[PDB]
């Protein structure tokens, strides 16, 4: 599948630009065009993640006197009896590490590895002393709580690779699997061209145009699903959608929380 | 004459005048603009022949 | 008036599919009212600056609203 | 005092100085109702805007 | 300035706003200065990621309060630990020395 | 259906002569048909792809010599 | 296909109306118009001549 | 509304002679017109800068003259 942008910009402009504010306005703008294309693309990576996910806290994941997919931190069995945040911060810790099982349990190819989380979670996690401990808290240190220098943030007890996703629509975590191998991950970007640049002026009144243009692909991993003893059709698009991914894909299971 | 006498008169006088800058920018239909073509020029090159 | 002049927009009919179309329309908006906000391109138009509104139907700067409405509808497909 | 510590100068040599902003606007018209900003940082790219 | 420990940085049970140190949502449950003085660490750095969010330039930098939130940051183990409280100790409490009261 | 997808026609409807038009027409093809044969191309037309025709007009694959007459009709200029 | 293009703009001489103390608005145009320029510009006059 | 601010002049009430005073007055005038023109010096009175208009009396910048006048009428006398 692909994509592609327009600048189609006036001469006016770029004279005038240039006189007045030093700019060149085709430089400007071809900036603007390819990295708007990659940061469209990365979102897309994302938000099928997070399509895909499993509801987690669920099912196997649950303690029974539970909410049934969301971590509450003022519910005192979420927090299993915890005070203050020295303690109860910890109960996420275990919440997650619980998960992490849960992914390996369905996937059969490991634990889950890295974490995709709001704003919120992050601090919660940098703030509380992560290893086997009676309690503590503090100012966060561990990981970054930015997204303006890195969106990556650090790695979790040592075990987690740990991202802010800085548009997070509410407030959740969506523990995740992947493996060393492009084959391994569930959901896949696959690019086959690239921002190539065309350029020209349309020959009436010569105004200059240009644009970019792509071409991807996406899927996701045969056994996807897991649960499935078999497909459907035999021949059938790894192109995600209501029928093959939503709420099904085992590399991934997403916890809503609550109470930070 | 009549219009000369009315200029003369200064009812209707010459004038001369170039084009807002954000029509010249949008001729012949750039930005979805139309009907605003650049007026054009060409030559005719002829001849005449004399017998002696 | 204004007094900060008028961008002045004429559309021209165009034929959208059977029985859809698009007629030509004449506003007249206050410059910095047009210079705000504006959505006309690609529209089969023409436009020219002038110092009062060279048609009847004039936007002036405090009826913000009105005009972004009525440059959105230059785009109406009607019978 | 704070002195100042906690905001920026920029002092003056005259009166009513003045400063310029830049935005990158998508949807065709960068200036226009509903002209959505390409680097906000409070707000995600439209992913589906160079695609479907 | 706008409002605080509000949006994404409020506790569902928490007043919008202020933060009391009475109030069992916001010290988290804590009973103890050495336990709830931590909690006000935590919604400090609450803040400081929504600027973050909200400028795109960095964290917040610095902050401006008043003299008891400034002892309750002196008098208490700003660092990940267990828990603790004492005598107010590296930053300045007074006024007459400086403005400037170490860094947090 | 197909079960192979559809290919979704749209012809603009445009004026040729005087007092003479194309109808605009909103047709599906079964997309192993539209491949087959298909006479749209120069047409003021524009095409997608689905899963189940988008229109109520459908020609399906075992079909062929309909769509071929459809095709010619894309064509046909009427008062 | 080809083509030229210049901009340039003629503009007024502040005064040369020489019939105000006090120029409307303050702020004005510098361009010539029908109501600022024609038959007001004090550095010329226009004499029809007839009978030569 | 100017969109432009209203410049807001009060002028305080004067005693001239025996039965003879120039009353208080509170108006707001468009500051273009107000910097187009105005007659206040040695008034008795105060000014200000606004965003709207400080007093029920105001002189829209399409006023010119009215506000003219209204300077004059500044310096009135009555009982």
């Amino acid at each position: 599948k692909s994509r592609q942008l327009k600048a189609a910009y006036s001469i006016e402009l770029a004279q005038d630009l240039r006189a007045v504010h030093g700019m060149d306005a085709d430089a400007e703008l071809s900036g603007i065009l390819a990295t708007e294309i990659m940061l469209e693309i990365n979102r897309e990576v994302v938000d099928w993640i997070n399509y895909s996910a499993q509801v987690g806290k669920s099912g196997m994941t649950l303690t029974p006197g539970s909410k049934a997919g969301v971590f509450d931190f003022q519910d005192p069995i979420d927090i299993r009896g915890a005070r203050w945040a020295g303690e109860s911060f910890k109960a996420l810790l275990f919440q997650i590490d619980k998960e992490a099982v849960e992914i390996a349990r369905q996937t059969g190819r490991g634990e889950g590895n890295f974490i995709i989380a709001s704003r919120n979670v992050v601090n919660v996690l940098a703030s509380v002393d992560t290893g086997i401990s009676y309690a503590a808290q503090g100012l966060a240190t561990g990981f970054s709580t930015d997204t303006t220098k890195s969106v990556f943030a650090g790695v979790l007890g040592g075990k987690y690779r740990v991202y802010i996703d800085q548009y997070a629509k509410q407030d959740y975590f969506t523990v995740g699997y992947k493996g060393p191998n492009e084959m391994d991950a569930g959901i896949y970007y696959a690019p086959y061209v690239a921002l190539t640049p065309l350029r020209g002026s349309d020959p009436k009144n010569f105004q200059p145009v240009m644009g970019f243009k792509t071409r991807y692909g996406i899927g996701i991993n045969p056994f996807a699903e897991s649960a499935a003893q078999a497909p459907a059709s035999r021949i059938q698009s790894g192109m995600p959608s209501i029928l093959n991914s939503l709420g099904k894909n085992a590399y991934f299971r997403r916890v809503y929380v609550k109470g930070i | 004459a009549e219009i000369k006498k009315q200029m003369e008169a200064g009812a209707l006088v010459e004038i001369a005048e170039g084009m807002a800058t954000s029509i010249a920018e949008l001729q012949e239909g750039f930005n979805g603009s139309t009907d605003n073509p650049w007026n054009e020029m060409g030559f005719r090159i002829d001849k005449q022949v004399i017998e002696a | 008036a204004s007094a900060r002049g008028y961008v002045n927009i004429k559309t021209f009919e165009q034929k959208l599919d059977g029985n859809k179309k698009i007629e030509g329309k004449e506003v007249s908006v206050a410059f910095p009212l047009y210079s705000d906000v504006h959505k006309i391109s690609g529209a089969h138009y023409q436009t020219f600056p002038s110092e009062k509104a060279a048609y009847s139907t004039v936007y002036e700067e405090n009826q913000r609203t009105e005009w972004i409405a009525a440059n959105e509808d230059l785009w109406k497909v009607t019978g | 005092l704070i002195a100042f510590d906690i905001c920026g100068v920029q002092p003056m040599n005259s009166p009513t100085g003045q400063v310029f902003a830049l935005r990158a606007v998508y949807g065709k018209d960068p200036v226009a109702a509903g002209a959505k900003e390409a680097f906000h940082p409070m707000y995600g790219p439209d992913a589906m805007f160079s695609g479907q």
